[PDB]
This record gives C-alpha cells, structure tokens and sequence, in this order.
C-alpha cells in the first residue's frame, strides 16, 4: 500500500539495500507532513455525514434528469447506494491522508474503477461533480496546508476519473 | 506491504469506518517519536558491517563445530551464504523498524525460511542464535549513539527486539 | 545520481505516472533537511585542509610500519596520493550532503572501489581509519542534525568499505 | 538523472573542488522557493487530465485536418496515441520542474523524439503547437490556484515555459 | 483440444478402426443442426456484455454482502475480478458450444478453477450461482433473437445448459 | 486487418507451414458467405443519410437534456461532428461486411475508444443508443442471412462500447 | 486436434476475446464442406481392404527386390506390417476427412514420422509409392469435391514424407 | 496484413468514402473466381516439395558453380539454408495468392531480402533464377491438375506469375 | 558433477584430511585402465545407433502391445518420444562410464524418471526392459571391436553394467 | 569449428575466465593424440583414389538395382557425382582427424545432411554402405591408434546418417 | 567440481550428444598427466606438516607487527588458525593435483573467498605470502612436470587473491 | 572459431584438397612445439594479475590526467573499466597463443573496439599504451618462469607481440 515508508523501504529492497540518509530524509518528509494532514483527516471526519449529502445532492442538482422516474437516481436503492458510494470515496480520501500517499485509493477505488462503472453504467461525471462539491465545500471547513492536503486528494480523485 | 498507518486502515475499512479517534491518536504519537525512530534505524544502518561481524566471530567462538569440515559454515562458499543470511535478516529488521509493522520481514523474509533451512541441512538452532547475537548488539547501537539528543528510546528498543524474536522464533 | 528527488522521479516515471502527493511529501523532506546538511557541508568544506592532514597522519601513527622504506606509506609520491584520496572522500561527503543523497559517493567511489583497491593493494582498513578520525574531529565541528547528517555519511564510507 | 544540486556537483568535480560558495547560495535559494516549487510542480499534477483535454480540443479546432481522414489524429488508436504523447510530455516537463533541471526531460523523452516523428509521418509542427497550449494551460494553472498563499511565482513559471519550450524546439 | 468430431475420432482410433456408420451419422447430423449451432453461439456473443451485466446486477442484489466490506466483491479490484471470471467463463461456455464438446471449457477452464478459488476465500458458492444467472439469460438470448428462421433449439439449449451446469458443479 | 483471409494465414506463417485443407476450407466460408454480407453492404450504404439523421435525432430524444444551452447536443458544431461519428460507424460496419471479418472495427473504432470517448467527455451510451435505433430500423431493410450480418456487426459496436 | 472449430477457437482463447464473426464464418467454411468430405471418406472406408492391398502391392512391383530374401518385404512379418502401416494412413485420411482438418495426420503419423522411419531403415519412397497408388484408383471411386479432398489429404501426406 | 477486400477499404477510408460500385463489383467479381483460386492455392499446396525439388535440380544442373567448394550452395549447411530459403519464398507467394494481394509477400519476405543475400555473399542473380523455375513449375501444376473442373485459369495463372515476378524483381 | 576422483575428495574433505595412501593407489588404479577406459565408451558412441536400434526392435517383437493402439509406443510421436529416451539413457550410461562414477547418471536422468513415467502412463517395466535390452548389445560391443589390442575388460564390462542395472532398477 | 583446442577456449570465454591447468591438460591431450591422428590422415590421403572407387562401386554391388536404366546409379553424371560425395566424406575425414575433433565433420557435411539428402531422394543406406566398406579396407592400411582414430571418425559419419 | 573429465561431460549434455573424438582426446590428456600430478600430490602431502610452518612463521617474518599485542597475529587462537587456513589451502592444492582441474579450490576456497575475508579482517597479502613461500621451498621437492602442475595450482591461488 | 588447424582446413577445402604435404608438416611442427606453446601460455595465466597491475601502475605513472578529474581512469568506477579492459585483452590474446591464430582475439574482442571507445570518449592512444605495456610484462614471464627446461621461445615470443601488437594497431 502505497506510503512514503513503504516506497522507500521497496526501493531499498529491490536493491538488497539498507536504508541510507536518502531514504531516511524522505521518512522525514512524511512525518513532517502529518499534522496538516491529520488536520484534514479529522476535519473531513466529522463532517463526513453533511458532506456526503450535499455532494448526492449536487448530483442530482446538476443532472435534474436523473431523479425522473426510470432513471439511476430514482427510488430508495439507487438514491442509498449513491451516498454509500461517496462516502466510500472520502473514507478513503482520510485513509489516504492519514496513510501518507495515495495507496488507500490507488488500491480499493483505483485499481478497476473503470472496468466496474462500465458494467453498472455508472458515469465519471457524476462523481466528478460530486467531488467538485465536495472540494467547494472543504475550502471553508480548512486551510493552509491541511487545505493543500485535502486538495491533493479530492484532485487525485477526480484526475482517476478523467 | 503494511507500515503501522496502513495496518490502521486496513482494520477501519474491515469495520466499513473512519477512523476512529482512538486509533488515530495511537498514529499521532508514533509521529511524535519518529525522530528517534529515524535515530534507531540510523544506529542500524550505521554499523551494519560491525553488528554482522561481531554476531558471527561470537557464533562460531560458541559453536566450533559450523567451522569444522561437515560444519554448515564451511568452506568458504557456506560461510559467505552464512554471512549473507546475516544481513539479509538485518536488513529487514531494519526495514520492519522504519515502518513500525513487522509485515515486511514476515512476508519478505520469515515466510518459509524454516523450511528452505530445513532441506538445505542449515542448523536452524545456530541461525536462531546468529540472529539472537544481531539483536544484542543492534541493540547496543541504538541505546548508546553519537551524539544524538539525550532521552529514553527503551519502547524502540523494545519493539526492535520484538522484530528480532520474530525471526528467531520462526526459524529455530 | 541518487538524490530524494531523482529516486522519487524515478519511481513515477518507471510506473507512466505523475509525481503525486507520496513523492511531493518525500521531496519536502530533503528541502526542510537541507539546512542541516548544508551546515554540515561548510564546516567539512572550510576544515578539508586540516581534516584530511589529521586523517593521513594517522593512517600512520595507526599503521607505523607503513612509513618504513619499502612501504606504501613511504616517499613523497605515496603520501601524495594518500592526502588526495581522502580529500577525494571528503569531497564526495560534502557533495552527498548537499545533493541529498549518497549518489555521490554512490557513482564516484563505492562503484568499483573494492576492484581498484585490490588491484593497487590498497587496504580499506586504511581508509577506515582515516574516517574514523575524521569521524572524531568532526564531533567538535559541528552538533545537533549537521552532526548527525556528517556521521550518516562518514558512516556510509565506512560500511562500504567493510 | 541530474537535478539541479547534482548539476552543481558535477561541475564542481570536473575542477576536482568543493562546491563553490557561489554555487552554494545559488542553492540555498532553490531550498529558499521549494515550497512554492512544490505547489507548481502540484498545480500541474491536479489538473493533468483538463490541461491535456483543454490542449486537444485546441488544437483540432485549429487544424481540422488532424481528424479528417488521411489527417494524423484519426481514427480512435491515433488520436489515443496523441492524447498520450500529450501526457507524456506534460509528465516529464512536470518531472524536471521538481528537479530544477531539464535532464530528464531531454534524455528520456526528448532525445529522438523529432526523428521518431518524421519516421512516422507525424507533423512536428502540430506536435509543438499541442505543446505551446499545454504550456499557455499549465502555467495559467500555477498562477491562479487553490487557497495557496498569495506571493511572486514569476520565476518558476518562467523556468516551467522553458521547459514547454525546450520540448517545442526540439520537436518542431 | 478436441470437437465432437475429434472426439469421435479419439474413440475409433482406440479400437484401430474407421468411424463406424454409428458414428458417422451421429456427425452428419450435427453438420445438419450446424446453422443453428452458429445462431446459438452468436447469440451469446452478441450479448455478452449484457448478460455478464444482467448476471453480476442480479447475484449482488441477492448476495448484497459480497459489497460490504469483508465481501469478495469488494472494493473495486475485487469487483473487476469477480466481473472478469463471469466473462472468462462465459467465453469458454460459448467456445464448448461452437465446438460441441466440453473439453475447452474443462481444460482451460474448470481445471483447478474451485481450488484457486478456496485457497483466495471466494466463496465457490457464490460464483456457482453467478454462473446459474449467465446460464438463465444467456438461453434467454439463444431462444429469443433478432429474424432467426422459426424452428426448435431445444436440443442445444440443453446442451448449452449442461456445459453451465458443468461449470457450476465443478465450482460450488 | 482482421478478415478470414488474413487470420487463416497469420496461423499459417507462424507455423512456417503451407495453406492446407483447414485453411483453405475456413476461406470457403468467408467466399461462400460474401452474398448475404455485401448485400447488407449495399442496403445500409445507400441508406446511410437517413440512418445517420434517425440516429442522430434518436441520441437527442432519449436524452432530451443534450439539445438545452451548455450542453454537447447544442449548437452546429457539436450536432455536426455527432452525425460525422455514427456516419464513421456505419461506414465501419459496412467495411466490416465487405471485408469478412471485424478488422476495419477494430483497427479504426474498437482500438482507443474509450481512451478517446474518455478525453472529451463523450458518453458511450448514445452510441450504443445509436447503434440499437439504427438495429430497429435495419430490421426492414434486410431479412434472412444479410440482416444476421449487419447484426452481427452492430452487436459488435455496441459490445465494444460496454 | 488441429480442425477449422478448433484453430478459431485457438485463436480466439490467445486474445481472451469471444468468438466473432471472423470466426464463426470461418466455421460455416467447415460445416459447408462436410458432405463432400465424408463422401469421400465413406468410400476410402468401404474401399479400405483393396486400397492396402492395392498399395502395398505396387511397393513390391515398383521395388522388386524388396521381396527377394534378406529382404524387408520378404517374410511374413513385414508383408503385415507394410499392409498395418498404409492402412495407417488411410485411417488417419479419412480421420483428416470427418475431422475438417489435417490434426489427425499430424498428431498420428507427421509428428515423429522421419526420426522412426529413420531408426527403423524404412524408406519414405515406398510410402510415398503406396500414396501415389492409392491416389490413382481413388480417381474412379470419388470426382467433383469429394475427390479434390481425398486428394488433399493424400499429397499431404506425400509432402510430409518428402 | 492486407488481402484485395481489405486493400479496397483502406483506399476507400482515405476518400472518408462508403466502398463505391466501381469497387464493390471488382470485389464481387474475386468472390465469382474464388473456387478457381481455392484450386491455384492448393494446386501449389499439394506440390510444394516437387516444385522446389524440381526447380533445384534444374538451378544447380545450370550453375555448377554454386555446388563447387567456394560456391554458396555448398556444404550441406548450405545447400539446407538454400533448399529452405526456396520453401519460404513459394510460401509466401501461395500466401498472396489466396490474399489476392501481394503485401504479405512484400511485407514478411521481400523487404530487406535483396540486402541480406549482399551482406551474405549470397549471389543475387542465382536466387533470382531459383525463383523463375519455381515459377514455371508452380504455374505447371495450377494448369495441369487432377479432376478440377475444366474452365480459364490465365488470369489466376497470371496473378501468380506476377508475384513470383515481384520475388525476382526484388532479389536480382 | 562427480567423477570418480571427485568422490575421492568429497570423502577426504568429509575427515579433514589429505587423501589417504589407500584412496591414492586406487585413483593410480584408475588412470592404470583408462585407455581400456576410453575404448570401452567409444565402443558405446561408436554404436549408438544400432545399440538403439537393436534395443528396440527386440522390445517391440517381445511386447507387441506397445505398437497396438492403446499401446506407449503408438502412433509415430510416441515411438519417437520412446526412441528419445532410450537415447538420453543410453547417452547417461557413456557419461557415467568416462566418469567412472554413476552420480551424473543418477542426478541428471534417473532422478524422478519413475515418478515421470507413472504421472504419463508409460509403462516402466517395459522401459526397464529396453535398457536391459541396450545393456546386453552395449556390452556385446564393449568386448568385440575393431583392432582394439587383446586384453581382459570384465572390470570395465561389470561396471558399464552396473549403470544399466541401475537404471533399471531406479525405473521398473 | 569444433576441436579440442576451441573448445577449451569457448568454455573460458563463456566464464570470462583465463586458461588454467584443467583445459591446458585438455589440450595437450589433443597434441599427445596428433601423431596418430595424422598418420591415419597421411594413409587415408594418398589412398583417397582407390578407396572412393571401392566405395563407389559397393554401393552397386550392395544395391544392384541402382545401376538399372531410369536409376539414380545410371549414366556418367549420378555416378560421377556420387565419387565425389564420398570423396567430400573422405576428405572431411581427414581434416577431422587433422584437426582433433568433429568440427570439419559437423560444419561441412552433418549440419544440413537429411534435409539435403531428402530433397534430393538420397538414400543415407548407400552412404552407410560406401562408408562400412571404407572401414573394411583401412583395416589393412593402419593399425593401433591411427586406426582406432580413423575408425572414430567413419563410425561418427554412420551415426550422422542414421 | 571442475576437472577435464566433468568438463567434457558438461559440454556433451549440454548438446543432448554422445561423447565423441574431440571428448575422448581431452580425456587422455588429463589421464596422460594424471602421473606428474600425483608425485607433487605425493610429496606436497607427507611434507604438509612443514610446509604449513614455513608458510606460516613467513607471514609473521614478513609482517613482523601482527605478532605483537592486539594485532591479529597474537596469541594462540589467530596463529592456530592461521596454521589451519594454510593447511587448507594445501589440502584442496593435493585435491586440485589429483582431480585433474581446479574445481576443488573453485568450490571451496575461491567461491566466496572476498567476502569471508572482508568480514573478518583477514588480508589477502598474508596468504598470497604464505603461498609465494611455500612456492619457494617446493622448487627443491619436485622438478619438471610434478613442479610445473605444483606451481599452476599455487599461482592460481595467488591470482585468486589478487 | 579457428585454430591453426582448423585455418589450414578452411584453405584446403577451398581448393577442394586434401591438404598439401607443405600444410601437414606445418602443422606437425606446431605439434612439436606444443610443449613450449602450453608453457607460454601458462606464463600468463600464472602472472595474469601482475601483468595487469604492472601496465596500470606503469600507464598511470605516465599519463596522470587519467587520474584526475576529467580524465578516463577517474573516478572508481572508470579505473575499474579500465582495469576490467586491460583484463579482457590479455585473456584474448592468451586463447590466441594457445590456438595458434588471431581470429579469437579479431572476432571476439577487437571487433568493433576502437569505435566503442571513440563514442565513449575513451583516449585510444592510451589505451594502446596499456595493451604495449601488457606485452612487455607478459614476455618477460613468457621468457623468464619457474624451473621450465631451458630452450629457445623465440618464435613463441614474437607470435604473442604480434597478437599484443594486432591489439594496440587495431586500437590506437
Ligand atoms: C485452374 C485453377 C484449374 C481450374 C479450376 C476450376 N475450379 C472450378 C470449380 C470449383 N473448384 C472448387 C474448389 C474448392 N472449393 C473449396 O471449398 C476448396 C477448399 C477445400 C477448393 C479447392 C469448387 C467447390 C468448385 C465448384 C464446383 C465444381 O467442381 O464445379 C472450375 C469450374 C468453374 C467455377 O468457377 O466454378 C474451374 C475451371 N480449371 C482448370 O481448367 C484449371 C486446370
């Protein structure tokens, strides 16, 4: 799972190699790094229920059709497994931040994203718009570097998309 | 492979949750002691060459016989895959101690090791003790630096050793 | 040449991939390291002179035998090329602490050493020795992170020379 | 590879001297700017996708023959090709502006390049022009973006230009 | 790998004879249903995507644990896994039918398939029902297409039916 | 370019080995089944205008939204280039047809797509919704051998789109 | 068992694809041309008893001395083995019929043909005489397809014996 | 890998063009030859051996050159690479032939042919002859053959002829 | 690789010590017989062939099973994969033979051959046969060939025997 | 081309690794072996012209039949060329005896003989023959070690041919 | 293990290929030389005992400082296996006599020689003395080919050490 | 690969000859003086490292720019390419001398070098230097060595100048 730590020590490995000045500046890095991090971790932590719905929202704000009967944004099921899936997109945005590098995404949303949305006819689009909302909002809830660090991620989100 | 922020997530995401507030605060306190993490694989890092020589001379002043034709240390060919073995297992000790999660060295290391000594005829006794030695020294490299700021790193060391009786323990 | 920032690089590029927040977090760790490593560098740049004088001296206070006639530690052409050798070192110490990296020391004396060595019987113990004095004096040059990144690197030699 | 500290090195050692102190404060000051380096560098990582796309769509509007037929962004495998030669040389010029140096942009991407094209049948000067508006997009985005604090980047989106603009001679 | 044909000459040569009359018409009559046997495996590739969709919708409305965390078609790695398996297997299936045997579909397919599965913690139950979905639509499609000539499939519905039906005893 | 004709030899080449009878039986197929093919091929090219036009409207009326300001259904630009795409698909198709196999699919639509489709924001389901009206309507154009064929193809498109 | 169903679906499987219509036209090839195989392969097969003996036969008339003694068509026992072997052949010849394909001969008698007949002193110009042979009565058994594919399979066998 | 449908599609791509009737009736017209062409392709098939046996002897019967010491058929090794050489050019050429369309001849065989012989010290002009023997026998059997239906074969015999032509052109 | 000095100085090693007097004058034994020694194995290469051969026809007029459909050495790539191995152990049983020592024939050929032969249904105790049938004719020639000078090879005869009989012994 | 000397050589170069005792022992082995090796050579020289007419003609006292009329022993041109191929043998022969080893043996007449011989309906038993006859006769014109030598080398060509 | 005879072996299997005349010739030269070996294995053998005692006292003569306090040779243990080491090295010089090649010290003293000695602070120039020494007095043991074979082993020795 | 012998070979069958009387007692001269040859060429082997030492200690003592900075002996790394080179030419021109011809030391080694180190930037002159130096060493041991009989190496002498002469020509 991709961390600064665990990229080192790879490197390290693959060239029967003790750790050396190099990679310990890098550690450095990823410790250094944690409180803006940590900060936005636990700011999108307890904001995660509102974030969620306004996001789903959004979605359906921004493409009206989908709430029409017969479409993917109709009844109980569809409307609950939208949520559900933008949460599972920010826990992953805290375990991210937390982790220290993009592993938690890379390996439970990245890898086969697109396999998985073109089979259950899921657009990129709405996501996008979900994460565009969802990076409005967090302007407000941080800044300075815990911002920069929620930013990274929400970016990193919606580039997989695209 | 896991450090010890990733073995958090992979234990919150089984719940279907953020983390929780206990948890993250056990991570903030391992940021707070990562200077002296950084330290203590420094200290390894540092005398590597040393703490795998002063292991050995002391395994084979003990156990004569690995030295001796029929011996697992002999001729020069077994001695240098000996030696090997050495730093190999340090290596990884070191890398476990960097992350703060033994996975590394059980994955890359310790899985099937015994086994792989076991058809080879490599006394698995002595490897445990080769090891047993690394840790003691390590160890004094760790406590005892060059000028590094005074204060206690006993829970490194601790964990450390742990990483040390892993691999111990899974080989002998 | 190996440095935080080329060892980042590479490991994006060898995956088709943008540098993202992993490697930017690792790349800030050799710039906020920067300050000590750079004192370090000063102090071992300005002291060479006397350093390396300190270190050749005792190669043969450590080795007398050394300075006997028939012996390489004898007549003006062998005790030249000795001085230059570990300038040679300290050079490549100072350049690794400013590059952020052991590449350096890497490319220009651990690639091949053992082979040179060999071929000119020359023993590494000297040159062991010659850091570990060095290692000595430069416990009063410097403190505190520059003293920890002078001893990485003096270190770095040492174990590739044993 | 180089990057901007190893160039130094490099020059140093050809005069077989420690780093001038010239040199020395030249660097110093790259330490002085990383911070904002790193938000350039990440201004153009979290919108890679939008500065090829904005790129694209340019630059068929401009030259409507590319996607005609007998024209070199058609049919769908070529025009995938020119989108990801779009990626690749935005990601190796994002590369050199980490590293404060050019190297590996002109050694693994650029060297050849123009040679590869002209084998191909690919027109040189449509490839630099998709170069010219990923750089007008990329630097637009490393002047105005997310909640960064608010100072002077001039410099580093000056050495950015030169890094689009290097990739543009060289393949035109 | 073997057809039916091949099959048939495998259990001659066994006895050191030419096809018996027996045999021979067996074959001529395969020949004579052959137009339909080509219907029938278009109309499975025809439909692939769908009724891997179809399949894979259903099977996860009736197992919604498999997409909570701790379930096999979780997160999004897994899924694509699980999605890939429908399609390998619903390849195969078709390929037994162009060549009415099952032999493709055992050897390449089925041969160790339940036994990877245990050793990865899919649960072999979940995915025989996945293949018992595939099988209901994908006869669907073969009994009711696009201007096929009026007439009765029945014979290779079974057929096709029996090589899911392997698939799925051979999984569970 | 993937035809009967060309995958008979590629296996034949790869092998070092002559034409035997399976290949050349196998060519029999793809030369006894050109009739029913390039009848289709005369019916879906001489229709092509009015296929293309019921297309066209068909992706605008089951997703109204597309013709409303700001949207990729609005404007001469955007309404051109959408008729231009499904022309170039039946153009395909009907290459498919005269050709004896997929080749002409697969090497100018199939190969890329979603790369392409992905970039500029192209959803994949009007084209399939295209390519299901332009399935209905060839429904009285053709019947027996030659209908089989162009659906055949059309399925192929719009399996390559899921 | 190399035939026209098994070499598409071969190359199908190698590039993890569904058979296509490429493919399926190929098989239509092999259904097709069926009834002239198994017309011709209903003859050999009734014809079988004379056809060796016929062959077998002409080996003696065109090398007379084979059946001199000290000989290897002298005796018992290689008479009867030469009658086996071409009968071999014709086996396997109207196994290549049925089939749709030249698997039978190549996996039977072409794979290892040359090393066995070379450490057995057995000459492929008498084998190749049995065919010539055979190949002259079946020009009066069988016309129109079904002897161009008796044919077929008979100078495939004399070019593997050359 | 073009064939003579496939080659009428790519020029018909390059006008953006649906296949004109021009084109259509050429390609319906192959289809209405296709069982005389099926025969010309087996007619080679069925004597490849005999046609580059026969094409041998008649090569070294004229050039008793190439069988001395010094002469690039000799020794044995050299004769095998000649005798192998014939077999692949006559592979390629029936390949053509059952395309309808030279470029596999053209692309896998004769690009670079002419230039490999020079480096070798392979005389051109030899292999060129070679290749008109094979030629005039090839076209023997495609002429002369057992129980085909008697019909013209001369526009078939002429397409052949033109891709051995093509073969000696490019080697001599 | 053993020879039969090597084992000699593997055991010696295994004491610690400088070859004994009595390991000497066995060894000077040794290159005492050797041109009798390099007779003895040019007698098996020189006949190889025939060796096999002979083996062979005796095999099959002894076990005409084999030659039967259903039969191990049916149809042709069978016979060829059995000619095959009576080559490869023919060829093991020389190189043993040179050595003086049987570990090349153990460690290179008979090392898991049984285990092969079960997993593929090849009948062992007819391949034992084959050998015993190689050894007697391989011995035969061993003791009567071309103008070799007149003296007694029983040693030599015993030892080339022990090979074969172990190879059977190790297969059956 | 294969002699004791090169081969020597090959597996030094092949361990990038200078000549030591092991393959200096090989080769003087070689140069030990030269004597008889080259006596066997001077005998099978000067009585090349005889021993390739005794050949020659065994093959048709052995193979009556080929001196037959529409026979491949008929007329001045076959019988003129088969002196010659066992002349080629003779003379390579010679050179392998030369040489010390195979090589002449292996590069000029093994590498390429039964895709030759086959092409050209040459059967090996007659080259079997003339080389069976050949090592009847030397029997009288060496003895000792050339005539075990000369024997190496004639036997090495009979299991070439089978 | 590396002699002429495993040698020869290696190359014929590696060819899938029965020993030959080039093989045999290599063999006889190894067997031809087995007589000069073994007389300075003989006398290498009973004169070991002071042989090693030479060899030895030679490494503290020519290094006199490693006999002092804190040097490496210093008491019992170091000069008892320093006595040891040589001893060794003579035992697999006897091996490398007898086994007709050099595989004996390859195996056990060459493969991973640096490595051991590098660890433990062991100088190549001791041994390469010791040898240089016993080289010495064997030029009064034996004479002619027995020196020769006595004087390639140790040279190859002390080659291995530089 | 050639040898002396295999040389004469390639001469005869090029005129279709047994050799000539003149070529047979050319090569049994060679044989007379193989003796000698096997001691020459054990005066490298046995000196290999010396040889190589000494020309470097001796070329560096002459040209001390390849010793700084900007010359092609410095840093390590192109000492030890130096050294590896210095290593590859005597050990080619070591298999020449046994092999009693150049065409190892042509094909293998001198093929190709001089334009290798042009583009490398390696001076050639120097290296032609070292190779001179090598050669002056090597013949002293060739002429000088441990209680060989004493005779006349003249002739082997020169011919191993001139396989250190070829060497530096083809170099310089
Ligand atoms: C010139 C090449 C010779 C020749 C050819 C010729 N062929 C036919 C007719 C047919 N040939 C076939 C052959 C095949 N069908 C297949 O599927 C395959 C692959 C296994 C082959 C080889 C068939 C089916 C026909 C039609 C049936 C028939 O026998 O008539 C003709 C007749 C005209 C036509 O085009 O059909 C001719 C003239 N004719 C010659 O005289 C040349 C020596």
């Amino acid at each position: 799972m991709k961390t600064v730590i665990t990229e080192v020590i790879a490197s390290a490995d693959s060239q029967g190699r003790f750790l050396n000045n190099t990679e310990l500046q890098a550690a450095n890095g990823r410790f250094q790094r944690a409180t803006a991090s940590m900060e936005a971790a636990r700011a999108l932590t307890s904001n995660a229920d509102s974030l969620v719905k306004g996001a789903v929202q959004e979605v359906y704000n921004k493409f009206p059709y989908l709430t029409q009967p017969g479409q993917m944004g109709y009844g109980d099921t569809n409307q609950a497994k939208c949520a559900r899936d933008i949460s599972h997109y920010l826990r992953f945005i805290t375990y991210s931040l937390v982790a220290g590098g993009t592993g938690p995404l890379d390996d439970y949303i990245v890898a086969g994203l697109r396999e998985v949305n073109r089979t259950f006819n899921l657009s990129p689009s709405w996501y996008i718009e979900a994460l565009k909302h969802i990076k409005g909002k967090v302007g407000s809830q941080l800044s300075g570097q815990p911002l920069t660090e929620a930013n990274a991620y929400i970016d990193y989100c919606i580039n997989a998309l695209s | 492979m896991q450090d010890a922020f990733t073995k958090a997530i992979v234990a919150a995401d089984l719940r279907g949750s953020f983390l929780s507030e206990q948890e993250l605060n056990q991570l903030t306190n391992l940021v707070k002691e990562s200077n002296k993490r950084l330290d203590a694989v420094n200290a390894i890092t540092g005398n590597a060459a040393e703490i795998i020589s002063d292991a050995a001379h002391k395994l084979f002043a003990e156990q004569t016989d690995l030295i001796r034709p029929g011996g697992n240390a002999y001729p020069n060919r077994r001695m240098a895959a000996c030696l090997r073995d050495m730093e190999i297992i340090l290596r990884y000790v070191s890398y476990a101690l960097l992350a703060g999660d033994a996975s590394v060295l059980e994955d890359r290391c310790l899985n099937g090791l015994k086994e792989t000594y076991v058809a080879l005829g490599t006394p698995t006794r002595s490897v445990a003790r080769a090891v047993q030695l690394m840790k003691e020294t390590a160890i004094g490299y760790v406590n005892s630096p060059s000028g590094v700021t005074r204060g206690d790193c006993s829970a490194l060391v601790n964990e450390a050793a742990t990483y040390f009786d892993k691999a111990a323990a899974s080989i002998a």
